[PDB]
C-alpha cells in the first residue's frame, strides 16, 4: 500500500511510459 | 495522490512476417532483442528497435503457446500442445526437446542459463532441470489448469494461475506453495509480479483485473469498467507502478493507472483479439502482439 | 406521337432520374463502408459492385441532359457530343460489369478450389479498370455522329457514317450478344452447379437464395436489353432502305425512344436485384 | 553496420514467402472421435504417413493436414481449442455399438456447439456398416432410441434415423454445412469424399465471399 507509493514517487524518474522521452534518449523515436 | 490522467501513448514500430495469431512474447533484458511465436510453427527472434528478423525458427508442432527468452540472452524456450518444453540454444537448434509434462505446455519462464520453471495442462507447475535432462521439483496444490505463470524479480519465489479464479504464490527453494489468492470468477488467462517483488496483478476471463500483494496477503484492490467485457489476455507493468497494462480480447491494449483506478490510455491499432503484451526490462516501450500477426511496439 | 413522345420520356426519366441518383449514391456509400474497413471477404466484391453503381450514376447523370435538352435547339456539339457519349458509356459500361460479374460468379461455383486462391482485390480492380478502359475506347466512334447540322437537338439525327455494317455489327454481338451469352451460359451453369447440390448437404436448402438471385438477375438483365437492342436492330433496317413504310417506321422509332428510356431504369433495376439481397 | 544485417533479414523473408503460398493453400481437418470408432484402422486405409498428432497427404494437388487429438479431446476450456482456423471437423463414430451412440451423440452437441466452431464445416462418419448391416436385424435400433419411427429392421431407415439424430444437434443449423457418410472399416476411396466434402465447403466459402445472398 504505503510501500508501494513509495515505490511509485522514488523510481517515476526511469518510466519512460510515465514521462516520455524526447529523442534525445529514445531510441524508438 | 497525483493522478497521471491520460499518457499520450505511440507506437514507433510493426513487424511483419508471422503467417498465422502470435502468442506470447518476450522482451530480453537487454530491451534490444524481443521473441514472439505465432501459432503456424515460427519463432522469430526480433530486432526490436530496427525491425529485423534475427531469427527465424521452425518448429515441430505447430501448436505453441507460450515462449521464453533467457535472461542471459543466451538460450529461448517454446512450448504448446505437444507437451515438450524445447529449449533452443540461439549459438538456432534444439538445445533440449525437454521433456516430463503431460498437459499442454502454458507459461515457462528461465531462472538461470540451467533451470526452468513451466506451467502445464497437468495442473502441476515443474521446475525443471536443462542440464539433468529431468524435473528438480515439481509444485502441486490447483485444481484448474496452470495457464498463467510470473517469477519474481528476486529468482526466489513464483506465482501460477490456474484456472479455478485463485493463484498460488510458491518458493523456488521450498518447493511448495507459500500462500494462495482469490477474487475472481473465471480462468486465470495471464499474471505478473510488481517489479519490485511485493505485489502482483491478474487478469481473468471476468472482464476484471486485480492487484493483490504477498505482504498484507489480501487482495489489495480490483479494477473494473461496466463498458468492457472482454477477457484480460495478458498483463505487465512499469517500473514507476504508477501503471499496469492489460491486452484484451476486444481488439485492444488498455493501459490503467496501478493506483488511482482509472484508465489512462488505450492502445488501437491491432485487426484482431490482443495476445501478447510486455515491458522492457528498463521500461522504455510495450510491444504487444494480436491475432493479425502484427507486433508493434508502443512507447 | 410527338406530343407522347415527349409526355413519356420525360415521366420515365424524371422518377428514373432522381431514383437512380439515390439508390447508386447509396449504394456507393454503403460499399465504400464496407470496403475501407479492410473488410477481405466483401472487397473483391464491394470493387465491381462500386464499379456498377458507379457506371448506373453516370447513367443517372446524363437523364437531364435528355429531359431538357432533347428537343431545345443548342448551338452546342460539344455538350451534346459530351452527353451521347456519356449515355452510351455508362449503359454499355453496366452491361460490361455485369456480364463480368456473371463470369465471375459462375467461375467462383464451377471451380470452387481455384478462385479461393486467385481472388486478389487488386485483381478485381484490374478488371474494372480494363472494363472502364475498353468502354470509353469503344465510345471513341461516337465522336463521327455530326453528319451537316449545328444546331443540335440532342439525341436525334444521328449520323449514318455510325449506322453502317462496320459500326453496327461490332456493335450488336460485342454489346449485347456476347454479354448476352456469357451471362446466360454463366448463369444457366451456376443455378445447374448450386442445384446439384442435393447429392450432399443442407445447402439444398441453405444456398437457395444464391439461386434465386441469380435468376432475377438474369431475367433483369436479359429484360432490359433484350427488347431495346433489337429495336435497334429494326432502326438500322430502317437505315437499310430494308423498311419503306411511313406509319411502321414512326412506330419503330417510338419503340426504339421507348426501348431506351426503359432500358435506362435498369440504373435502378441493377440497384434492386442486386444491393438489396445483400445484409444490409 | 548494423543496416547490413537486414540484408540477412531479408533472405529469411525469401523463405517466409515460400510459406505464403502453403499455409494458404492448405486444408486443416480435425479428425476426432472415441476410442471405439476406429481411428487407426481409418487412417491406416489410405496409407498416410507427446500429445497430439498430425498427419499430411495431399489429394488432387491439395494438401491436407489431419490434426488427430489422439485423446486430448476431453479439455473444456476455450485457450486449448486453438483450432477455430480449421477447416472441417472430420468425426468418426462407432455406429453399431448402440449403448455408445448416446455418448458420441453428446461428444457431437457438445464440439458443434463451440462458438469457436462456429465457421467450420463437419464431416461425420459412421464407420462399420458391416457390422450395422448385419446387426441391425439381430438387435433393434428403436431398443435403445425411443423416438425411432421407422422400420427397425430395415437398414435405411435406422441410418437416415442417424443421421438425422446427429443433424438434430446442431444450434444454428444455418452457420455451415454438415456432410456425413455412412462408410465401412475398408474405406477404399475415402480420401475421394473427404476431398469432395472440402470442396464443396470452399465452395460456401466462395459463396459467402460473392456475397450472392
Ligand atoms: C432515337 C435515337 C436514334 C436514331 O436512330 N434516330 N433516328 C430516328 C430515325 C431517323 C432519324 C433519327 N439513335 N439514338 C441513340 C442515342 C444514344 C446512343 Cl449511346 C445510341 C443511340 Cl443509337 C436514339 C435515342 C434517343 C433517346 C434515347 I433516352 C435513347 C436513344
Amino acid at each position: 500500500a504505503a510501500d508501494l507509493m513509495a515505490y511509485c514517487e522514488a523510481h517515476a524518474k526511469e518510466d519512460p511510459l510515465l514521462t516520455p522521452v524526447p529523442a534525445s534518449e529514445n531510441p524508438f523515436r | 495522490i497525483d493522478p497521471v490522467g491520460r499518457i499520450q501513448m505511440r507506437t514507433r514500430r510493426t513487424l511483419r512476417g508471422h503467417l498465422a495469431k502470435i502468442y506470447a512474447m518476450h522482451w530480453g533484458t537487454d530491451s534490444r532483442l524481443l521473441v514472439s511465436a505465432s501459432q503456424d510453427g515460427k519463432l522469430i527472434i526480433w530486432d526490436s528497435y530496427t525491425t529485423n528478423k534475427v531469427h527465424a525458427i521452425p518448429l515441430r508442432s505447430s501448436w505453441v503457446m507460450t515462449c521464453a527468452y533467457a535472461p542471459s540472452g543466451n538460450y529461448v524456450a517454446c512450448g504448446g500442445l505437444d507437451n515438450i518444453c524445447s529449449i533452443y540454444n540461439l549459438k538456432v537448434r534444439v538445445s533440449r526437446e525437454l521433456a516430463g509434462h503431460t498437459g499442454y505446455l502454458s507459461c515457462c519462464r528461465f531462472l538461470d542459463d540451467n533451470q526452468i520453471v513451466t506451467s502445464s495442462g497437468d495442473t502441476t507447475c515443474a521446475l525443471w532441470d536443462i542440464e539433468t535432462g529431468q524435473q528438480t521439483t515439481t509444485f502441486t496444490g490447483h485444481t484448474g489448469d496452470v495457464m498463467s505463470l510470473s517469477l519474481a524479480p528476486d529468482t526466489r519465489l513464483f506465482v501460477s494461475g490456474a484456472c479455478d479464479a485463485s493463484a498460488k504464490l510458491w518458493d523456488v527453494r521450498e518447493g511448495m506453495c507459500r500462500q494462495t489468492f482469490t477474487g475472481h470468477e473465471s480462468d486465470i488467462n495471464a499474471i505478473c509480479f510488481f517489479p519490485n517483488g511485493n505485489a502482483f496483478a491478474t487478469g481473468s476471463d471476468d472482464a476484471t483485473c486485480r492487484l493483490f500483494d504477498l505482504r498484507a496477503d489480501q487482495e489489495l484492490m480490483t479494477y473494473s469498467h461496466d463498458n468492457i467485457i472482454c477477457g484480460i489476455t495478458s498483463v505487465s507493468f512499469s517500473k514507476s507502478g504508477r501503471l499496469l497494462l492489460a491486452g484484451y480480447d476486444d481488439f485492444n491494449c488498455n493501459v490503467w493507472d496501478a493506483l488511482k483506478a482509472d484508465r489512462a490510455g488505450v492502445l488501437a491499432g491491432h485487426d484482431n483479439r490482443v495476445s501478447c503484451l510486455g515491458v522492457t526490462d528498463d521500461g522504455m516501450a510495450v510491444a504487444t502482439g494480436s491475432w493479425d500477426s502484427f507486433l508493434k511496439i508502443w512507447n | 406521337v410527338n406530343e407522347l413522345m415527349k409526355t413519356l420520356q420525360f415521366a420515365v426519366h424524371i422518377p428514373t432520374f432522381v431514383l437512380g441518383l439515390l439508390l447508386n449514391l447509396l449504394a456507393i456509400h454503403g460499399f465504400s463502408t464496407f470496403l475501407k474497413n479492410r473488410w477481405p471477404d466483401y472487397a473483391a466484391t464491394s470493387i465491381y459492385m462500386i464499379n456498377l453503381a458507379v457506371f448506373d450514376l453516370l447513367l443517372v447523370l446524363s437523364l437531364p441532359f435528355k429531359m431538357v435538352l432533347s428537343q431545345v435547339q443548342s448551338p452546342f456539339p460539344s455538350l451534346c457530343t459530351l452527353v451521347e457519349c456519356l449515355y452510351f458509356v455508362s449503359m454499355y459500361g453496366s452491361v460490361f460489369t455485369i456480364c463480368f460479374i456473371s463470369m465471375d460468379r459462375f467461375l467462383a461455383i464451377r471451380y470452387p478450389l481455384l478462385v479461393s486462391h486467385l481472388r486478389s482485390p487488386r485483381k478485381i480492380f484490374g478488371i474494372c479498370c480494363t472494363i472502364w478502359v475498353l468502354v470509353w475506347t469503344g465510345s471513341i466512334p461516337i465522336y463521327s455522329f455530326h453528319g451537316k447540322v449545328e444546331k443540335y437537338m440532342c439525341f436525334h439525327n444521328m449520323s449514318d457514317d455510325t449506322w453502317s455494317a462496320k459500326v453496327f455489327f461490332p456493335l450488336e454481338v460485342f454489346g449485347f450478344l456476347l454479354p448476352m451469352g456469357i451471362m446466360g451460359f454463366c448463369c444457366s451453369r451456376s443455378i445447374h452447379i448450386l442445384l446439384g447440390r442435393r447429392d450432399h448437404t443442407q445447402d439444398w436448402v441453405q444456398q437457395k437464395a444464391c439461386i434465386y438471385s441469380i435468376a432475377a438477375s438474369l431475367a433483369v438483365f436479359v429484360v432490359s436489353f433484350l427488347p431495346v437492342h433489337l429495336g435497334f436492330f429494326l432502326q438500322f433496317l430502317v437505315r437499310n432502305s430494308f423498311i419503306v413504310e411511313c406509319r411502321a417506321k414512326q412506330s419503330i422509332s417510338f419503340f426504339l425512344q421507348l426501348s431506351m428510356c426503359f432500358s435506362n431504369v435498369n440504373c435502378c433495376l441493377d440497384v434492386f436485384v442486386y444491393y438489396f439481397v445483400i445484409k444490409e | 553496420e548494423d543496416k547490413a544485417a537486414a540484408e540477412r533479414s531479408k533472405e529469411i523473408d525469401k523463405c517466409l514467402s515460400r510459406e505464403k503460398t502453403y499455409v494458404k493453400r492448405l486444408v486443416k481437418i480435425l479428425l476426432l472421435g472415441a476410442d471405439n470408432s476406429g481411428k487407426s484402422t481409418f487412417l491406416k486405409q489410405m496409407r498416410i504417413i507427446k500429445g497430439i498428432h498430425e498427419y499430411d497427404f495431399e489429394i488432387k494437388n491439395v494438401p491436407f493436414k489431419m490434426v488427430d487429438v489422439g485423446g486430448q479431446r476431453s479439455e473444456r476450456k476455450r485457450w486449448f481449442e486453438c483450432f477455430d482456423s480449421v477447416t472441417s471437423i472430420l468425426f468418426l463414430v462407432d455406429s453399431s455399438d448402440f449403448n455408445r451412440l448416446t455418448e458420441s451423440l453428446n461428444d457431437f452437441e457438445t464440439i458443434v456447439n463451440n462458438r469457436v466452431f462456429s465457421n467450420v464445416s463437419i464431416i461425420l462418419f459412421l464407420n462399420k456398416t458391416d457390422l450395422l448391416e448385419e446387426k441391425v436385424q439381430i438387435v433393434s435400433i428403436k431398443d435403445y432410441f425411443l423416438e425411432f419411427e421407422g422400420d427397425p429392421h430395415c437398414l435405411r431407415d435406422v441410418q437416415k434415423f442417424l443421421v438425422e439424430c446427429f443433424r438434430n444437434k446442431r444450434r444454428d443449423q444455418q452457420q455451415k454445412p454438415l456432410y456425413h457418410h455412412f462408410t465401412t472399416a475398408i474405406n477404399t476411396e475415402n480420401a475421394r469424399l473427404i476431398f469432395r466434402d472440402v470442396k464443396d465447403t470452399i465452395l460456401h466459402d466462395n459463396l459467402k465471399q460473392l456475397m450472392l445472398q
